[PDB]
RNA sequence: AAUUAUAUAACUUAUCUAUUUUAUAGUAUAAGUUUGAAAUUUCGGUUGGGGUGACC
RNA sequence: CCGCCUGUUUACCAAAAACAUCACCUCUAGCAUUACAAGUAUUAGAGGCACUGCCUGCCCAGUGAUCACUUGUUCCUAGGGACUAGCAUGACGGCUAAACGAGGGUCCAACUGU
RNA sequence: GAGCUACCUAAAAACAAUUUUAUGAAUCAACUCGUCUAUGUGGCAAAAUAGUGAGAAGAUUUUUAGGUAGAGGUGAAAAGCCU
C-alpha cells in the first residue's frame, strides 16, 4: 500500500503524549525540559 | 469466609509517623512555616478545621444515631419499587383480608343493561388503541413510556363523556400524582406504606357497601395462610429513622372527601424494570388499603374497632395492554391480632384488551399476511372498565 | 492504570458488571496466552458458606426455600436462588434440585448419624461413611473450595477420632476435621463433558484465542560409547 | 494395599529420615525423567529401592537406557531395577560378546530380534544358559571370574 | 566449544530465635555443594571449489 | 495430486500444498483477595496431531491347574525363614467422505484476429 | 517513540434485494480484501491506474479513547510487525 501518511492528527492524543503536564510527570521528562531551556528553545513542549 | 473487596482497590493505610515524635520532650521541626510540602522535613499534625459559619453548598449530614427522629424499634416501609416474593399470599397476611375471585355481582350487572352502552362503543375503542400505539407520534414505533400513560387517559375521557345521560357525574374530579401513607401494626410488627398514585378519582358521595353485616361476621372462620420459612417482612425496607404519618392525598377541607378509584401504571420500556402481574396486584392491595385506612383514622380517630360503616375503594392497574381490576372493602381497624373479622377484596386478573399490534404490514412473497392495527381485540375488557367507572351513580 | 473490577464491598443478589483482562497483568504485559474477547457477562455473587446464620439470630439449624434453578455464564454448574427469613442469596445447585423445595442447613454434629437428603448441609461427622458429598471445606469456617464443579462428587472414605478422610475427584485422598460443613449430593449438569463445540467460531465466543504457529537424559561417562 | 506391601518389604520407611526419602524420589524425577504415575508404580512394586542409595540407582537406570536400549515402559513392566547390577552385567555382557544381543541403532531397528528381558533375568541361570544362550555352565563361571578381574583393573 | 553463572531449585554448616533434655523446629546473613535461565569470547595453515584422505 | 471444510500470512517480487481449525491424544497441578480467577480435576496451564470407521493388537512368571512344584527377590546362618493370588497385554497399514478451492495437472464441447 | 503496524481493554456503529432455511448456507450491491493480464517505471502514485477477480450476518468490517518498549514488546511462525 502507499505509505507516507502515518500522521493522523488528533489534539487529545498530541497533548497527552508530549504535553507540559506529561513532561513534568517523571524526572526524566523534567530533564528534557531543562536541556531545551539551556539550549534556548522557544518551544519547550507541545 | 470470603471477604468482598480486593485489597489493591481499598484506600491505602496512612503513612507511619516520624520517629522524632516518639522521643518525649522534643519539639519537631516541620515545614508548616513554609506553607508547602518538602521531602526532607517532618510532616505537621494539624487540628481539625472549622469554617466558623454555614455554607449551604458544603453541608454535611450528622450520623444516623444523632438524628432527632432515630428510633431503636424498626419500621418496615413498603414503597413503589418493592416486589414481594410471595405475591398475593404475603399481601393478604399483612392487610388481614380475605380474597374473593371475580367482581361483585352488583357492579357486573351495570353494563349488561344496553342503556349504559356508548354509541359506536367498539369502533371508538379501536381508534383509541391505534392512536396510542401508532398515530400519536411522528416516530415509526412509539415506546411504552409514552403510550402506556396515553391509553389510560384516553379511556377515562371516553367514559367521562357519559355525563350527557347522567348529570350526576359532575360531582367528581381527578388529580395527578397524589401521595398516600398509613401506619399500622400486625402481630407486634410496625408497618408503614409510602406511595403515590398516577391519577385519583374523587367523589362527593361515598360508594355503596358491597357486603352485608352477616357476610362480614362470617369471615371469622377464615384463617390467614402462612408461608414458613419465609418471613412476612421479606423485601420490605427496614428503617430506624422514621416518622408516623397518615395521608389520604389532600389536606383537610377538600370538597370531594371520598376517593373513588386509584390508577397505577407500568410504563418502563425495559422488561426487567416492569412488575410482573402477581406483584402488581400485591402493590395494588397495599396502596388501596392504605388509602382506605387513612380515611377511616381521619373520621373515627386513632382507636381500633370494627367499623360501623365499611369503606369501599377501587383500583385499576395496567401496563398498557393487560388490565387488572380491584375492589376493596374495609371492615375493621383492629389489625393487631390475626383472628377476628376480616376485610374483603374482589379481584379480576389478566384481562387482555388486545393481543398484539402491528405498526407495519407483514409481507411474505409480496402477500400481506397481517394488516396494521390491533389483533384479537376483546370488547369485554372495556365493559368491565366502564362498569367500575359508572359504579356509584348508575 | 489497570484497576481490578473486584471492588464491591457489600453482598447483593443483583448482577455485577465484569471487565475482561486479555491475559494481562496489572503491569500490562501478557501473562497467560490464549485469552481474549468473548460475550459480555455479568457476575452473580455466590455465597459458599452454607451455614451462615442471619443477623441477630442464634446458631441453630434453619431451613430455606428454593426459588429458582438458573444457568450461570461464569461456571460449569448451575445456581439456585434460595430464600429464608428475610434474606436472599445465591448458592450452587445439586443434581436434582427443583423450584419450591425446602432445604436444611445444620450446625449439629449428631452423636448418631443424621439421615441425609440431597442438598442439605451437615457437618462431616454426622454423615454415614461412603456418602457422596461436594462443596467440601478444608477448615471449619473457611468456605467451600473443593469439589464445586459440574457433575463432580467426593466420597467420605473413613472417620477416626475427630478427623475424616475424603476422596477428591482426582482420587488423591485428603483429611480434615469433622467440624467442617459439607453438602450431600453430586453437582448439577452431569452431562457437561458431552458437549461438542462443532466449529471454530464457537470457541471464539467463549473467549479463547488460537494457538501459535511455531512448531533430556545426559549419559554418564561409561554410557557415551553406546549413546 | 500398596502401603501393606511397602511396610512388609521395607519396615524402615517410617523410620528413615526426610533427606533419604527425598533423594530417591528426586533422582527418579529430575535425572531419570519418570512420570508421576510410574514413580508410584516403582515404589510399590520394588520397595527395596528406597534403601538403595543414589548414584547407584541412576547408574543402573542409564545402563538399561543406553547400553541395553530399553525404554521407560519396559523398565517399569519388567521390574528391571529389582535385579542386582552384578547379575545384569554378567548375563547381558555374556550374550553381547556371543553376538546374541544388539543395542538398537539410532533409527530404532535391530538386524536380529533381541531376546526377551524375562528370559535374560527372570528365568533361572540353568535355563538361561541352556535355552537363551545355549552355552555351557563351566564357560559362564570362567567368564564371571574374568569379568571380576577386568573390574579390578578398571 | 572454552570460561563464568547468590535466574530459579535443592541441600549442608554456621549465625539468630524458640523449645527440648542433648533434642527437633524455623532463619532479614556469611561460607560450601548440587542443578543450569542466562552472560562474554573464538572459528590455524597448505593442499583448485567441494567429498573422503591426508599432511605441518 | 495435495489439503477436510469458512478463515490467516511475507504493508512494497511468494496467498500456497504452509499456519490456524472442530475431533482425538500426551504431560503438569489439591489451591484464594491484582493475571490464571472473585475460578477448584466434567477445572486450569503446556504440547502434539486431520476426522471417521477397518484389518494388523501382546514383556500377565512358567508348568501342573481355585490348587502343587520349579523360578525369581530377600534375609538369618548348606541348613533355615520371609516375599511373589486384593492385577491380566497392544501398533500398524490401507481407508477415506460427500462437500469445498482466484491451489497444481489432464480432457471434451462451444467460441473466437491467438 | 504503539496518531503507522501487531495484539488487547472500554464505550459506540454499519449490513440492501433475492433463494434457502434456521445457517463461520446461497446469488450479488454497499463496504472490506487483492487472483490474473496489460499500461506506468524521476510514474497521477517512494507500490498507482484500467480491466478482470475473493468474501460480503460473521473467526465480519469500522470509529473514538486507553495499554504493552528494544537484553524488550507483539505474533492463527512469514525469523512477520513495532512511524
Ligand atoms: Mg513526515
Ligand atoms: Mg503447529
Ligand atoms: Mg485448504
Ligand atoms: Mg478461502
Ligand atoms: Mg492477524
Ligand atoms: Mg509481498
Ligand atoms: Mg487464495
Ligand atoms: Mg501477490
Ligand atoms: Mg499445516
Ligand atoms: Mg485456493
Ligand atoms: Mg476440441
Ligand atoms: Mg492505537
Ligand atoms: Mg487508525
Ligand atoms: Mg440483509
Ligand atoms: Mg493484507
Ligand atoms: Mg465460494
Ligand atoms: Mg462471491
Ligand atoms: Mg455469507
Ligand atoms: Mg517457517
Ligand atoms: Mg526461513
Ligand atoms: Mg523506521
Amino acid at each position: 500500500r502507499a505509505r507516507g501518511n502515518e500522521y493522523q492528527p488528533s489534539n487529545i492524543k498530541r497533548k497527552h503524549k508530549h504535553g507540559w503536564v506529561r513532561r513534568l510527570s517523571t524526572p526524566a521528562g523534567v530533564q528534557v525540559i531543562l536541556r531545551r531551556m539551556l539550549k534556548g528553545r522557544k518551544s519547550l513542549s507541545h | 469466609a470470603y471477604e468482598w473487596g480486593v485489597r489493591s482497590t481499598r484506600k491505602p493505610e496512612p503513612r507511619p509517623l516520624d520517629r522524632v515524635y516518639e522521643i518525649p520532650g522534643l519539639e519537631p521541626i516541620t515545614y508548616e512555616g513554609k506553607k508547602h510540602f518538602v521531602p526532607w522535613l517532618a510532616r505537621p499534625i494539624f487540628p481539625p478545621w472549622e469554617r466558623g459559619w454555614n455554607d449551604p453548598r458544603f453541608h454535611r449530614a450528622a450520623p444516623i444515631h444523632e438524628q432527632t427522629l432515630y428510633k431503636e424499634e424498626p419500621c418496615y416501609i413498603f414503597h413503589q419499587r418493592c416486589r414481594l416474593l410471595e405475591g398475593m399470599k404475603q399481601a393478604l397476611w399483612l392487610t388481614k383480608t380475605k380474597l374473593i375471585e371475580g367482581l361483585p355481582k352488583k357492579v357486573l350487572s351495570l353494563v349488561d343493561d344496553p342503556a349504559n352502552h356508548i354509541e359506536n362503543q367498539e369502533q371508538r375503542v379501536l381508534d383509541i388503541i391505534s392512536h396510542a400505539r401508532l398515530w400519536h407520534s411522528t416516530e415509526d414505533i412509539p415506546k411504552r413510556e409514552t403510550y402506556c400513560p396515553l391509553i389510560v387517559d384516553s379511556l377515562i375521557q371516553l367514559c367521562k363523556s357519559q355525563i350527557l345521560k347522567h348529570p350526576s357525574l359532575a360531582r367528581r374530579t381527578s388529580a395527578q400524582n397524589c401521595t398516600l401513607a398509613t401506619t399500622w401494626n400486625r402481630e407486634s410488627l410496625l408497618l408503614q406504606v409510602r406511595g403515590t398514585s398516577s391519577t385519583i378519582l374523587s367523589a362527593k358521595d361515598p360508594l355503596p357497601v358491597i357486603a352485608s353485616r352477616e357476610e362480614v361476621e362470617a369471615t371469622r372462620s377464615h384463617v390467614l395462610e402462612t408461608f414458613y420459612p419465609i418471613s412476612p417482612t421479606i423485601d420490605l425496607q427496614e428503617c430506624h429513622v422514621y416518622e408516623v404519618k397518615d395521608d389520604t392525598g389532600f389536606q383537610e377541607g377538600y370538597p370531594y372527601p371520598h376517593p373513588h378509584t386509584l390508577y397505577f401504571l407500568e410504563k418502563a420500556n425495559l422488561r426487567p424494570q416492569r412488575f410482573l402481574p402477581e406483584q402488581l396486584r400485591a402493590k395494588m392491595l397495599l396502596f388501596a388499603f392504605a388509602n382506605a385506612l387513612a380515611q377511616a383514622r381521619l373520621l373515627y380517630g386513632n382507636t381500633a374497632k370494627v367499623l360501623e360503616q365499611p369503606i369501599v375503594v377501587q383500583s385499576v392497574g395496567t401496563d398498557g395492554r393487560v388490565f387488572q381490576f380491584l375492589v376493596l372493602q374495609l371492615n375493621t381497624t383492629d389489625l393487631a391480632s390475626s383472628e377476628g373479622v376480616k376485610n374483603l377484596v374482589w379481584t379480576d386478573s389478566d384481562q387482555l384488551l388486545y393481543r398484539h399490534f402491528w405498526c407495519r404490514p407483514v409481507i411474505k412473497k409480496k402477500v400481506v399476511v397481517e394488516p396494521v392495527g390491533p389483533v384479537d381485540f376483546q370488547p369485554e375488557t372495556f365493559r368491565k372498565f366502564l362498569a367500575l367507572y359508572l359504579h356509584g351513580v348508575v | 492504570k489497570f484497576v481490578s473490577w473486584k471492588s464491591r464491598t457489600k453482598y447483593t443478589v443483583k448482577p455485577v458488571k465484569m471487565r475482561k483482562s486479555g491475559g494481562r497483568d496489572h503491569t500490562g504485559r501478557i501473562r497467560v496466552h490464549g485469552i481474549g474477547g468473548g460475550h459480555k457477562q455479568n457476575y452473580r455473587m455466590i455465597d459458599f458458606l452454607r451455614f451462615r446464620p442471619e443477623k441477630e439470630k442464634a446458631p441453630e439449624p434453619f431451613e430455606e426455600k428454593v426459588v429458582v434453578v438458573r444457568y450461570d455464564p461464569c461456571r460449569s454448574a448451575d445456581i439456585a436462588l434460595v430464600a429464608g427469613g428475610s434474606r436472599k442469596r445465591w448458592i450452587i445447585a445439586t443434581e436434582n434440585m427443583k423450584a419450591g423445595d425446602t432445604i436444611l442447613n445444620s450446625n449439629h454434629i449428631g452423636r448418631m448419624a443424621v439421615a441425609a437428603q440431597e442438598g442439605d448441609a451437615h457437618p462431616l461427622g454426622a454423615l454415614p461413611v461412603g456418602t457422596l458429598i461436594n462443596n467440601v471445606e478444608s477448615e471449619p469456617g473457611r468456605g467451600a473450595q473443593y469439589i464445586r464443579a459440574a457433575g463432580t462428587c467426593g466420597v467420605l472414605l473413613r472417620k477416626v477420632n475427630g478427623t475424616a478422610i475424603i476422596q477428591l475427584p482426582s482420587k488423591r485422598q485428603m483429611q480434615v476435621l469433622e467440624s467442617c460443613t459439607a453438602t450431600v449430593g453430586r453437582v448439577s449438569n452431569v452431562n457437561h463433558n458431552q458437549r461438542v463445540i462443532g466449529k471454530a467460531g464457537r470457541n471464539r465466543w467463549l473467549g479463547k484465542r488460537p494457538n501459535s504457529g511455531l512448531w533430556k537424559i545426559r549419559p554418564l561417562p561409561p554410557m557415551k560409547s553406546y549413546v | 494395599g500398596k502401603l501393606k506391601r511397602v511396610l512388609s518389604v521395607c519396615p524402615e520407611v517410617f523410620t528413615m529420615h526426610q533427606r533419604d526419602i527425598d533423594r530417591v524420589v528426586k533422582v527418579l524425577r529430575e535425572k531419570c525423567l519418570f512420570t508421576a504415575q510410574h514413580i508410584t508404580d516403582v515404589l510399590h512394586r520394588c520397595p527395596t529401592v528406597l534403601q538403595e542409595d543414589p548414584n547407584e540407582l541412576e547408574y543402573k537406570f542409564q545402563y538399561a537406557y543406553f547400553r541395553m536400549g530399553l525404554t521407560h515402559l519396559d523398565i517399569v513392566r519388567t521390574n528391571f531395577l529389582q535385579y542386582s547390577i552384578t547379575k545384569i552385567k554378567q548375563r547381558h555382557i555374556y550374550l553381547e560378546r556371543l553376538g546374541r544381543y544388539q543395542t538398537p541403532d539410532k533409527k530404532g531397528q535391530t538386524q536380529i530380534p533381541n531376546p526377551s528381558l524375562r528370559n535374560i533375568l527372570r528365568v533361572s541361570e540353568a535355563e538361561f544358559l541352556a535355552r537363551t544362550a545355549c552355552s555351557s555352565v563351566e564357560e559362564f563361571q570362567v567368564f564371571k571370574k574374568l569379568l571380576d578381574q577386568e573390574e579390578e583393573e578398571e
